[PDB]
């Protein structure tokens, strides 16, 4: 309006049906089953504790 | 890994009794008098001149004491309960025979203790294993021979009983147990002759390097084998050190060389 009143603008998204997904691969990108890491040593040999 | 007793020489009990209980002036482990004064000079002169007499009972068993914890009869943190039981049982039953046994003790344990700074169990072992097959009686002796030559020339390797089967183990804290039961009953049928349990695989593995057996029997050629694939390991061992050291003027480069190299 000529007579507005001010702003405060909020932006939002709004995800329904979608799984968040993090790929275990080191570029973050699905080139196969099995992944960049996964088959590699550090991984697949020792033991990790996840947190 | 913890030193047993707090002496810089952990054998010699009466030389770590002189390093705890003795003023850090007469021992030696590898000024300007005169100039001092006059009530310094003065003692030193008399004690030169009239030394004190003291009392060797506390040192005498200090030094048994530090024998027991080296002998681990006596654990480290009883070491005073220990000590205080002694001198109470020699100050109750002092004598001058009993001086000198404390003495002929001390200088015993000090012999055997510098003497001393699994055998038994594989003869045992032997006895009770049959010594006559019906497939040739020199593959198994060679082998037996090479048995004994290994486990004896070993610096730390364990040989003993649990429950009805002998196992050996190559060293104290190691992950590398044999059955040597089960390994000899699945080798008898085989003597003189893919169908070898783990156990006694891991036990050819092992005798391998320290092996008389002749090359047209059956042992003789897995022993052959054996000594073949662990000299290409040590030669892939070798490669693979320098490939890798060479290479690091990436994780990723040891796991394509690793994957290519087995």
């Amino acid at each position: 309006d000529p007579r507005h009143a001010l702003r405060d603008p909020e932006r939002k998204f709004l995800c329904d049906r979608t799984l968040w997904r993090i790929p275990f691969s080191s570029n973050f990108m699905s080139m196969g089953s099995l992944t960049d890491l996964g088959q590699n040593l550090l991984y697949a040999n020792a033991a990790h504790a996840l947190d | 890994e913890a030193p047993r007793s707090l002496g810089p020489a952990p054998s010699n009990p009466s030389l770590q009794a002189l390093f705890q209980s003795q003023p850090s002036a007469e021992q030696e482990w590898h000024g300007d008098f005169g100039s001092q004064p006059q009530a310094n000079r003065f003692g030193a002169i008399l004690e030169a001149v009239v030394p004190p007499r003291s009392d060797p009972t506390h040192e005498k068993v200090l030094a048994i004491v530090n024998a027991l914890l080296e002998t681990q009869a006596i654990r480290r943190d009883e070491a005073g309960q220990m000590y205080t039981a002694l001198l109470q049982r020699v100050a109750r039953y002092n004598s001058v025979n009993v001086q000198g046994n404390l003495d002929r003790l001390i200088q015993d344990v000090k012999e055997a203790l510098a003497q001393r700074e699994s055998v038994v169990a594989l003869n045992a072992f032997l006895s009770t294993q049959p010594a006559v097959v019906e497939r040739g009686q020199e593959n198994y002796v060679a082998f037996v021979s090479a048995l004994k030559l290994m486990v004896t020339e070993a610096p730390q390797s364990e040989v003993y009983q649990a429950g009805p089967s002998f196992f050996f183990q190559t060293s104290r804290h190691g992950s590398q147990t044999v059955n040597l039961s089960q390994a000899f009953d699945n080798l008898r049928p085989l003597w003189g002759v893919s169908l070898l349990t783990p156990n006694t695989r891991l036990l050819l593995l092992l005798i391998a390097p320290f092996t008389g057996i002749s090359r047209d029997s059956y042992l003789g050629h897995l022993l052959t084998l054996y000594r073949e694939t662990i000299g290409n390991t040590r030669v892939d061992e070798t490669t693979y050190n320098e490939i890798t050291e060479v290479s690091r003027a990436d994780a990723s480069n040891l796991q394509a060389t690793l994957n290519y190299l087995l």
